[PDB]
């Protein structure tokens, strides 16, 4: 059946180029066009352009025409998109989608190829314990945290007590802050459990081969 | 160029019918705009639903139907299901290019609405030793999955050095988000009160600390 398989995520420096691919299957490639679409968070969706591989004819949204090249190899049922002179603005997820005049649109989309444009170097995160500075009065429970600051690239993986403690966990998506990634996780336990029992945040950053196992200790006596 | 506009969010319940609409800034939507609708589900899974105004994509359930309703294009979901909780985008064709609307976030309640649980963490002394301070405001168990976040330092709105995650779905199918305020240690030591305020369904839940007190 109909599938559009996009190439893997790319990391690129400002000023460089990338070229991604979109392998089509489950249909006669020459009977359809290939559309491309950009997505940035809360920027919504932008139409890039399309190619008709049977002729090689292309059409671009004027905004993308200068730095974007759509090509296709009919013989391998694969469409390509080349982004040049990359800036932070080009950090996004890009989709290919099959255009069909009978349908009047794009019925099938690829899974997306993430492009990160960054001058950052590989950096292990700093891991900070987040204890309460104040006891919670109505609180029978307690919420502890772990701040994972200033790493590159993604991902990190975070567990508590080496996986042992997985109930009441919320591990959040990373944000970009001063050109490095930050995330956090919280775990909620009953107040009788901590600090009588140790709770450790275990962070692994495969890129840098670094693991950090930070014990959450309470603040000093008040 | 042309601007395409959709409702920003809609809430429905399993078994009900919902109508999403799509407006062209230039005038009426007509079949010459070949309105498309596409669905976005978590982890950037996009499924085409409708093309050419009313053509249903193969393998899409019949409860999805596209039409014109006077001067707008519309998607009607008859007997909405919990798995229809997703973002819906319309796209209009303008002679030689497609333009997308902003998307509608559809909630299909699989449980009652839930207000957010907010926790504000202060900077660790470990982090302060580096001359940097990060406040962390975690925000869990809210439904529908949309919130806005406002910070205040000594009562005044703070815009700079603030970053917030997009909401994401928890395993209990409510949603979570986190927000960060980043200051220097000197800026942290310079002010006393810090507030993270989360607005959900037009109601505000707030969490505060003073660096002087447990008030």
């Amino acid at each position: 059946q109909v599938q559009l398989q996009q190439s893997a995520a790319e990391l690129a420096r400002p000023g460089a180029s990338v070229k991604m691919s979109c392998k089509a299957s489950g249909y006669t490639f020459t009977r359809y066009t290939m559309h491309w679409i950009k997505q940035r968070p809360g920027q919504g969706l932008e139409w890039i352009g399309y190619i008709n591989p049977s002729s090689g004819y292309t059409e671009y949204n004027q905004k993308f025409r200068d730095k974007t090249t759509l090509t296709a190899d009919k013989s391998s049922s694969t469409a390509y998109m080349q982004l040049s002179s990359l800036t932070s603005e080009d950090s996004a997820v890009y989709y290919c989608a099959r255009g069909d005049y009978r349908y009047g649109g794009t019925a099938y989309w690829g899974q997306g190829t993430l492009v990160t444009v960054s001058a950052a170097k590989t950096t292990a995160p700093s891991v900070y314990p987040l204890a309460p500075v104040c006891g919670d009065t109505t609180g029978s429970s307690v919420t502890l945290g772990c701040l994972v600051k200033g790493y590159f690239p993604e991902p990190v993986t975070l567990t508590w007590n080496s996986g042992s403690l997985s109930s009441g966990v919320h591990t959040f998506p990373a944000v970009l802050q001063s050109d490095l990634y930050t995330l956090s996780s919280s775990v909620t336990v009953t107040s009788s459990t901590w600090p009588s029992q140790s709770i450790t945040c275990n962070v692994a950053h495969p890129a840098s081969s670094t693991k950090v196992d930070k014990k959450i200790d309470p603040a000093g006596p008040s | 160029q042309a601007v395409v506009t959709q409702e920003s969010a809609l809430t429905t319940s399993p078994g009900e019918t919902v109508t999403l609409t799509c407006r062209s800034s230039t005038g009426a939507v007509t079949t010459s705009n070949y309105a498309n609708w596409v669905q976005e589900k978590p982890d950037h899974l996009f499924t085409g639903l409708i093309g050419g105004t009313n053509n249903r994509a193969p393998g899409v359930p019949a409860r999805f139907s596209g039409s014109l309703i006077g001067d707008k294009a519309a998607l009607t979901i008859t007997g909405a299901q919990t798995e229809d909780e997703a973002i819906y985008f319309c796209a209009l064709w303008y002679s030689n290019h497609w333009v997308f609307g902003g998307g509608t976030k559809l909630t299909v309640l699989g449980q009652p609405k839930s207000s957010p649980s907010v926790t504000l963490f202060p900077p660790s002394s470990e982090e302060l030793e580096t001359n940097k301070a990060t406040l962390v405001c975690t925000i869990t168990d809210f439904y529908p999955g949309v919130v806005t976040v406002d910070w205040k330092v000594d009562g005044t709105p703070v815009t700079q050095g603030m970053e917030t995650t997009q909401p994401s779905k928890q395993s209990n199918n409510k949603y979570m988000a986190s927000s960060y305020l980043t200051l220097t240690a000197r800026a942290w030591e310079r002010h006393s009160s810090y507030s993270c305020q989360v607005t959900h369904e037009g109601h505000t839940v707030e969490k505060s600390l003073s660096r002087a007190d447990c008030s």
